[PDB]
RNA sequence: AGAGUUAAAUUAUAACUAAGCUGUAAAAAGCCCUAGUUAAAAUAAAAUAACCCACGAAAGUGACUCUAAUAAUCCUGACACACGAUAGCUAGGACCCAAACUGGGAUUAGAUACCCCACUAUGCCUAGCCCUAAACCCAAAUAGUUACAUAACAAAACUAUUCGCCAGAGUACUACUCGCAACUGCCUAAAACUCAAAGGACUUGGCGGUGCUUCACAUCCACCUAGAGGAGCCUGUUCUA
């Protein structure tokens, strides 16, 4: 993992709102779980990636997550 | 996936501190809980306004607009027809589940042993 | 309750039975409610199949008694009728024909029209919210409007008429003034209307 | 404030409606949890309060959860019973 | 069962594997118990509350000429014998 | 239960206090 | 027929229009919701304000501004205001959570205006400012 | 423990628009140097992750980065030594927001309370104290067992080596001593006198302005009719006689 990727932080990561997805949504290891918490917090605050949205130019990569928005 | 339960509860053979204090004991009862009855909301609340609008801007007379007054009839008709039939077609409809009464026959057929 | 919930009321109009052929789904109705073997109660006492008879007409003459005198009741009415017609009639002999051709003489469908004028569209509830008693206003059911409507015209004709106007002169006054919609049953509807829409911001308690 | 306007918590309409739209918006508030966020933060809660809510939360998400997989195994034997009046 | 480890030859794959030497020397003492106690005039009772083979228990017993009660057991039964059954009645004197 | 031995040496307390606040 | 709910980004070459102008020239209604009021203004796209309203402007008083009828007739007066100074279509973004919130939206539908987006920006903070102690202590 | 940094809010202060804003079950008081939108320092606090259960001896710690760093080749052990949540004290600074006290407005027979508005100490940093908690997970530390075995409830029953405690209840987290930067304080801690109980866990009723379902059919509301309570008389009581 890292914070100088912006797309692999974002995929796990809320479009409308920014929030992190826990573990009943991603699906990780605890190990990796905790690290793409620790490297989007960092990429937060070191000015990498967006707070209050997803940035819409990685809008349209493939969804691992398994929340359903749309009903 | 079940939140895991390892660690948490206060026992002797813990050695960190307790996370969880539940009030009852986690264990699960031969029956399911009662469906919760829905909280009834106001209707015709829209129909009302605009009724009152053309009861306000025309200075109450009933001939000037009719289309208002028939449509809150229709609104008042159409809310005691689906608190009519509402009524009865949630009690035995559950959609994809069961109603509470088979679903306490299934769990009394297949009870939880905290004994033995 | 002498009759028992078996018993059904009975059906009283001729022309729902002297046609029958051309229509199928009452039809299979009443072969299911006289092949059911279904106990039909006595007809009552008011109702019968004459053509003269109309149910808004019994139902205020019914209102129309005080104790048990129906015959008196009927006789005001009878009264009443008189002379919302032959007031009509004096009203249409003093006119031109413009004003004749207006006129409608008819007392039936001026009780029709000064009532369905008269019954009041939305009303007020009183509900307990916070140790205090609010008006809300509701939809009221149609026989709630016609029941409001005759209620408040016996209440006018009964209280604020003289000693010395006669019963069936007043209430037959008061029939043109609300068929003419200047009556104050009308003012009070509208007095009624005043204060729902003054209660209209409690309507969110219901 | 300082971010991008009109980006985040944001749905359009589809051939005209905003009903449809609203409830879409309730709904992605309400599976991110912000709704409760905004009911919890209307007033000041304690740590010792925060605790036990938490601590109630994740018993009854427990045993829910749980119940409903109860739920779930035992749903194939809701069919009707092929031995009766043995 | 923790009562059932001496009894069981092993686990295959999770699933418990009885020994069938052990269950062939109980049933033969078993077996025999049943014709000794059918031999000395005994009344023999077959219960088995299990709703997929009752008919066939039910049978069984009505072949051998002996009791059975694969329905519901009422709680006084085999205890409070006189109030339920008769004023004197003669217990079983063997249940399978 | 054990509230009732809690509030008497509440009450106590607070009377010790009052005795102190005012001597 | 492929709609997506995500915005038309200013950066992006996306060719939507409503009556002949682009996303962000469409104006604004703001409408703030609380729960005890509903304010709702309509301004520019370069934030100049071209109408506002309030419940207690619909002559309303105290506890009866706090319901959404209220809110209701301030959504059609202020939509009748913003027709007055000729737009069709607004971008309304609701601050706050209330009773109004639809009663506020289908106002601003009925009194003559159009809708094409609804942004939600309520003010959470991320542990900031404390607020005030809860009732019935 | 230091040093550096700020994303979401919020605010001082400006520019346009409006006459209202806040406040609740409902109202008043307050503010109209007000409210909404757009720009924004300083201070305070660190959504989601967290359905995670880690670090520290305990208190405690979950915004980011860096530095230093988490004893014992690991038994028990004090009145010795070193820490010890919040609240509180002296001096300096900071003060968005919250708020004891206080002043107003509601409620009430009264309300120096629960509800609302404003503000102070205080909550923050530096430096020194104070050494108190339902400091509780009411379950001591270190090695082990599932043998015997269910007072009750609760977190199942127990072996070995130690340490601190426990001798009826009230009096009593008290009086008088020793010690302490504590002087309305903390620790240690009785007696005179009174009683035959003080207690812990349960069983069943009763009750509940506690919660959830189904109801009331002249019965509670919504709602229908005729009356009483106002007048005269009859008649029965209560008081005087
Ligand atoms: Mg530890
Ligand atoms: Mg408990
Ligand atoms: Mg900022
Ligand atoms: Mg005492
Ligand atoms: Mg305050
Ligand atoms: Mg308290
Ligand atoms: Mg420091
Ligand atoms: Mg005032
Ligand atoms: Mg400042
Ligand atoms: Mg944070
Ligand atoms: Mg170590
Ligand atoms: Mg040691
Ligand atoms: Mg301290
Ligand atoms: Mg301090
Ligand atoms: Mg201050
Ligand atoms: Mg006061
Ligand atoms: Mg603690
Ligand atoms: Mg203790
Ligand atoms: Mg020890
Ligand atoms: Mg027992
Ligand atoms: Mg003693
Ligand atoms: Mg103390
Ligand atoms: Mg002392
Ligand atoms: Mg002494
Ligand atoms: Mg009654
Ligand atoms: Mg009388
Ligand atoms: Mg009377
Ligand atoms: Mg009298
Ligand atoms: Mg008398
Ligand atoms: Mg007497």
């Amino acid at each position: 993992v890292d914070y100088k990727n912006v797309q692999l932080l974002s995929q796990f990561i809320s479009p409308f709102t920014g929030c992190i997805y826990g573990r009943h949504i991603t699906g990780l290891c605890g190990k990796k779980q905790k690290e793409i918490t620790k490297a989007i917090k960092r990429a937060q605050i070191l000015g990498f990636m967006p707070v209050t949205y997803k940035d819409p130019a990685y809008l349209k990569d493939p969804k691992v997550c398994n929340i359903k928005y749309r009903e | 996936a079940t939140p895991s339960l390892r660690g948490r509860l206060a026992r002797l053979g813990n050695p960190r501190r307790p996370i969880l204090k539940p009030n009852k004991p986690l264990i699960l009862a031969n029956h399911v809980g009662e469906r919760r009855r829905e909280k009834g909301e106001a209707t015709c609340i829209t129909e009302m306004s605009v009724m009152m609008a053309c009861w306000k801007q025309n200075e109450f007379r009933d001939e000037a607009c009719r289309k208002e007054i028939q449509d809150f009839f229709d609104c008042a008709s159409r809310a005691e027809a689906a608190r009519k039939m509402r009524s009865i077609q949630e009690n035995l409809g559950e959609l994809g589940s069961l109603p509470p009464k088979k679903l306490n026959k299934l769990l009394h057929r297949f009870p939880n042993k905290p004994h033995v | 309750s002498r009759y028992g919930p078996e018993y059904k009321d009975p059906q009283i109009d001729k022309e729902y039975y002297r046609k029958p052929l051309a229509e199928q789904t009452e039809e299979e109705k009443y072969e299911r409610d006289f092949k059911k073997t279904q106990l039909i109660k006595a007809a009552p006492a008011t109702k019968t199949s004459s053509v003269f008879e109309d149910p808004v007409i019994s139902k205020f003459t019914n209102m129309m008694m005080k104790g048990g005198n129906k015959v008196l009741a009927r006789s005001l009415m009878t009264q009443t009728l008189e002379a919302v017609k032959r007031k009509q009639f004096a009203k249409y002999h003093a006119a031109s024909a413009e004003e004749q051709a207006t006129i409608e003489r008819n007392p039936y469908t001026i009780f029709h029209q000064a009532l369905k004028n008269c019954e009041p569209v939305i009303g007020l509830v009183p509900i307990l919210k916070g140790g205090h008693f609010y008006q809300v206003p509701v939809p009221l059911a149609d026989r709630r409007r016609r029941f409001l409507a005759m209620k408040w015209m016996i209440a006018e004709c009964r209280e604020k008429k003289h000693r010395r106007v006669l019963m069936p002169e007043k209430l037959s006054q008061e029939l043109l003034e609300a068929f003419h919609n200047q009556g104050p049953v009308i003012k009070r509807k509208h007095d009624m209307h005043k204060m729902a829409e003054a209660n209209r911001a409690l309507a969110h308690y219901r | 404030a300082n971010h991008l306007k009109f980006i985040a918590r944001t749905v359009m309409v589809q051939e005209g409606n905003v009903e449809g739209a609203y409830r879409t918006l309730n709904r992605i508030l309400t599976m991110d949890g912000l709704i409760e966020d905004i009911k919890r933060r209307r007033y000041y809660e304690k740590p010792c309060r925060r605790r036990q809510r938490e601590s109630y939360e994740t018993c009854r998400r427990i045993y829910n959860m749980e119940m409903a997989r109860k739920i779930n195994f035992l749903m194939r034997k809701n069919r009707a019973d092929p031995w009766q009046g043995c | 069962h923790r009562f059932m480890e001496p009894y069981l030859f092993g686990s295959r794959l999770g699933q418990d594997i009885i020994d069938l030497e052990q269950t062939a020397a109980h049933l033969q003492l078993a077996l025999n118990f049943t014709a000794h106690v059918a031999y000395r005039e005994g009344i023999i009772l077959f219960v088995s509350r299990h709703r997929q083979f009752a008919h066939l228990i039910e049978t069984t017993a009505r072949d051998c000429g002996e009791y059975a009660h694969t329905r519901y057991f009422k709680g006084g039964l085999l205890t409070n014998a006189p109030l339920l059954l008769g004023p004197g009645v003669r217990l079983p004197d063997l249940i399978i | 239960k054990n509230i009732l031995k809690i509030r008497r040496r509440k009450m106590n307390h607070h009377k010790y206090r009052k005795l102190v606040k005012r001597t | 027929s492929s709609f997506s709910i995500y915005p038309p980004i200013p950066g992006q070459e996306n060719s939507l229009r409503w009556a002949g102008k682009k996303f962000e020239e469409i104006p604004i209604a703001h409408i703030k919701a609380s729960y005890n009021n509903t304010q709702i203004q309509v301004v520019s796209a370069a934030h100049q304000p071209l109408a506002h309203a309030s419940c207690g402007t619909e002559g309303f008083r105290n506890a009866k501004k706090g319901t959404g009828i209220a809110a209701q007739t301030a959504g059609i007066a202020a939509a009748a205001k913003a027709t007055g100074k000729g737009v069709t279509h607004v971008r309304v973004v609701v601050k706050g959570l209330g009773p109004g919130r639809l009663s506020a939206i289908k106002g601003l539908t009925m009194g003559g205006l159009e809708v094409i987006s609804i942004t939600d920006n309520t003010p959470i903070p991320h542990n900031g400012c404390r607020p005030r102690k809860a009732r019935r202590l």
